[PDB]
RNA sequence: AGCAGCGCCAGAGAGGGUGAAAGCCCCGUAGGCGAAAGGUGGGGGGAUAGGUGAGGGUACCCGAGUACCCCGUGGUUCGUGGAGCCAUGGGGGAAUCUGGGCGGACCACCGCCUAAGGCUAAGUACUCCGGGUGACCGAUAGCGCACCAGUACCGUGAGGGAAAGGUGAAAAGAACCCCGGGAGGGGAGUGAAAUAGAGCCUGAAACCGUGGGCUUACAAGCAGUCACGGCCCCGCAAGGGGUUGUGGCGUGCCUAUUGAAGCAUGAGCCGGCGACUCACGGUCGUGGGCGAGCUUAAGCCGUUGAGGCGGAGGCGUAGGGAAACCGAG
RNA sequence: AACCUGGGGAACUGAAACAUCUCAGUACCCAGAGGAGAGGAAAGAGAAAUCGACUCCCUGAGUAGCGGCGAGCGAAAGGGGA
């Protein structure tokens, strides 16, 4: 009773204004070495799931 | 009007789908009918696959929290002048959740656009561009201290 | 406790069923089973004997247990309900306008 | 609507009236399948397969017994033991909003005002709470039987009264309820207690 | 007690019984009275126990193997984490207010507080017990137990654990006769009813029988089904039923499966019991109410099926950003 | 009967394995208490030069936070009331 918000959820993902799930991008922290500085520039981003998106609003909501 | 007919104005029938008949949703009952149907199953809503979920994406959240927690910080609140021009007079902190926008946030934040009112607004913070338009409307007082 | 009722032995009418009219002297209140006796029901015991003791028991058809709130006690009228006014002294019953 | 028919010894009277315009029907629908669930008592109780007085011994091996295959004499398909999903104790009851049971008060007295089977007085003449008192008084106001009353007024005397009556509900002017204005055919009450009703939404 | 004629009480027309269906017959109901005795009782009164003052000087006092530190620990939202605090197994070990603790390692400032003694009503939980009520059960239900049940019975023992309620308004429970050793029937009789006759109201299905109509001993079958004929049957008539001789056609049910009549699964038969519910929170949809607003939670008052007050809070109006911050950016 | 405080204290189970974790200080064992029990006159709370014993309900709030940051776990002041 009372859904608890799944706490290693919002630790690493924020729900916008619109309702899209924006998330942080993987593959930068460890793969590095040389990585082309396109690389890690394009891994600074943020961006949009699509499915899971949805998956995701379901685990939270309270928040 | 009498108690023969209020009947629910044609159109909420409690109907529920019962699945235990002969014919519609039916032995089975309810999309069923495979394996894995017993008390349920391990989500789906995040889990599953046996893989790993999608919590490949990674915590950028810092700063979420040490063992203390969250700090005694004040908590300024954004409200549009154009939600403020409505009514008037000499609009406060007071008078302003006193209608329905603030809450009880303390720290008011009056802001944003439209068109300011020639009045007194008293408020805990301005923006630079509320300020102005306002300047070119009445007065405005800043905060009162701590 | 409570199990007083309306009437003891004496003068009592009957608006009971096949009895409806018929008045007699109640000659026996039985509180455990809340039914009372006059002349009226006579039902006849074919049975022989009711106790082994003795030659033969007479087809006797006496008296059977009648429910009680099927008889209306009765003084100078045609049978009241019961009201009870008190004296100086001790309390007995008085009918809806007479006595005794 | 406006026209409501006031009993009083000056003669007959009418007072104006505020009453809503249009009826809604389920509106005044819902308020009273709140009022007819709110009141009703969560009691039908049944006990599980657990809250059975049984015991919980596997009943035969279920190995190369040939017999079917059972746990405990509780299992549900079991007779006597626990009922499968069985009705537990509940709150029927939830919390209208109130910005509902009034617009519902509201339409169901405003019903009866187009209905013309309302009647505001205040010559309660039938005083002193005596039944034989009240029915000759309710005869002068018109009540005849034939049409079941509410009657909603503060003065206990006048209630007691017609109390007892079969074809009357009394009431106070507090009472008041989406339902029991549509149980009767008419509706009677105190100069008083309309002054306290239109006190809450008028 | 119903139907009807005419009446009547109601602070009582809740409910229940009376041979059926009663405001009026009964018991009650609404209203109002009542304790020698035991019990209860600051709700009221009374009394006591115990309690109440300033300034100044003095430097006495103010809970000890305790504080506090360390080692091993628990509790807490805190799983050794930057790990405080309360608690303490092990070791060391103060101070009497120019004192000691705490304010999340620690230090400084500033604030909170008086450990290492103890007691305290109320709100709170509970339901053996008594009372009230039910969009609770109605004898395979409801407690296991409506009943002589924690019994019978099973187990050494702990322990387990049944079944079983019904005549009738009243026993009026069938005198006497008849057959029979009895059981049991047949008349007579009781009763409105006895096919309500005693494990007896209702009496279903399986299952067992007796009488009748149709039908079968050259006929091959998932048993049925089309078609016609004979027979028997209700009907003026046309027609309808029951049966079934002949011809045509015809691979049971569920389940499980690529695939079943299947030589795969399950079921002897009938009756009863038997499986997608509920709470809280979501997310759609939907019917409504209100709308830059919507809405109370607990309770307080009222009601004895009567609701109302209660904005604490909640969701909404501004987003971005890890944050500081900024802001229709 | 149940409820209560303290002394002890499970594993199945969930983690779709399984050790930390969970189930849980639950089950049960024990001792003691009473119509209740416990709790209680701040070495308090914590950021208001401010609240002010305790108990419980509502809320705060699935928030702060805890967690092989997995499964999951989950407060406090403050506000509303008794």
């Amino acid at each position: 009773p009372k859904m608890k918000t799944h706490k290693g959820a919002k630790k690493r993902v924020k729900i916008t204004a619109s309702g899209k799930v924006v998330a942080m991008k993987t593959g930068k922290r460890h793969l590095n070495w040389q990585k082309s500085g396109k690389e890690i520039r394009q891994k600074g981003r943020k961006f949009v799931l699509a499915k899971p998106e949805a998956e995701r609003i379901k685990l939270l909501l309270p928040y | 009007d009498l108690r023969p007919n209020p009947g629910a104005n044609k159109r909420r029938k409690r109907v529920g789908r019962g699945p235990g008949s002969g014919h519609g949703k039916t032995a089975t009952r309810g999309h069923k009918g495979q394996k894995s149907r017993s008390g349920g199953l391990k989500d789906p809503r995040r889990f599953e696959g046996g893989r790993s979920t999608t919590l490949m994406r990674l915590p950028k959240r810092g700063m979420q929290g040490q063992v203390p927690g969250e700090i005694k910080r004040p908590r300024y609140q954004g409200v549009n002048l154009k939600d403020l021009a409505r009514f008037e007079g000499e609009v406060t902190p007071e008078l302003l959740v006193r209608a329905g926008l603030l809450k009880k946030g303390y720290r008011l934040k009056i802001l944003g656009e439209g068109e300011a009112k020639p009045l007194k607004v008293v408020a805990h913070a301005f923006s630079k561009s509320a300020l102005e338009k306002l300047k070119a409307a009445g007065g405005e007082p800043v905060l009162l201290e701590a | 406790r409570v199990k007083m009722h309306v009437k003891k032995g004496d003068t009592v009418l009957v608006a009971s069923g096949k009895y409806k009219g018929r008045v007699g002297k109640v000659k026996e209140v039985l509180p455990k089973k809340y039914a009372v006796i006059v002349e009226g029901v006579n039902i006849v015991k074919k049975a022989v004997r009711v106790s082994p003791k003795y030659p033969q028991g007479g087809f006797i058809e006496k008296e059977a247990p009648l429910h009680a709130s099927k008889v209306r006690p009765i003084c100078p009228a045609c049978g009241k309900p019961t009201r009870v006014r008190k004296k100086f002294l001790e309390n007995g019953k008085k009918i809806r306008v007479c006595a005794k | 609507m406006y026209q409501i028919p006031v009993l009083s010894p000056s003669g007959r009277r009418e007072l104006a009236a505020d009453l809503p315009a249009e009826i809604n029907p389920h509106l005044l629908w819902e308020v009273v399948r709140w009022q007819l669930a709110k009141r009703r008592r969560g009691t039908a109780s049944t006990k599980t397969r657990g809250e059975v007085a049984y015991s919980g011994r596997k009943i035969w091996p279920q190995k190369h017994t040939g017999r079917a295959r059972h746990g405990d004499i509780g299992a549900p398909i079991f007779v006597g033991g626990g009922v499968v999903f069985g009705p537990k104790p509940r709150d029927y009851s939830y919390t209208l909003p109130k910005k509902v049971r009034k617009k519902g008060l509201a339409m169901a007295v405003a019903d009866r005002a187009r209905e013309g089977k309302l009647l505001l007085v205040e010559a309660f003449a039938g005083v002193n709470g005596k039944t034989k008192e009240f029915l000759a008084w309710a005869k002068e106001a018109g009540l005849d039987g034939s049409e079941s009353v509410l009657l909603v007024t503060g003065n206990e005397l006048v209630r007691r009264a017609a109390r007892n009556l079969p074809w009357v509900v009394t009431l106070a002017p507090e009472g008041l309820n989406v339902y029991d204005i549509v149980r009767t055919e008419r509706l009677v009450m105190d100069l008083d207690a309309w002054e306290v009703f239109q006190n809450r939404i008028g």
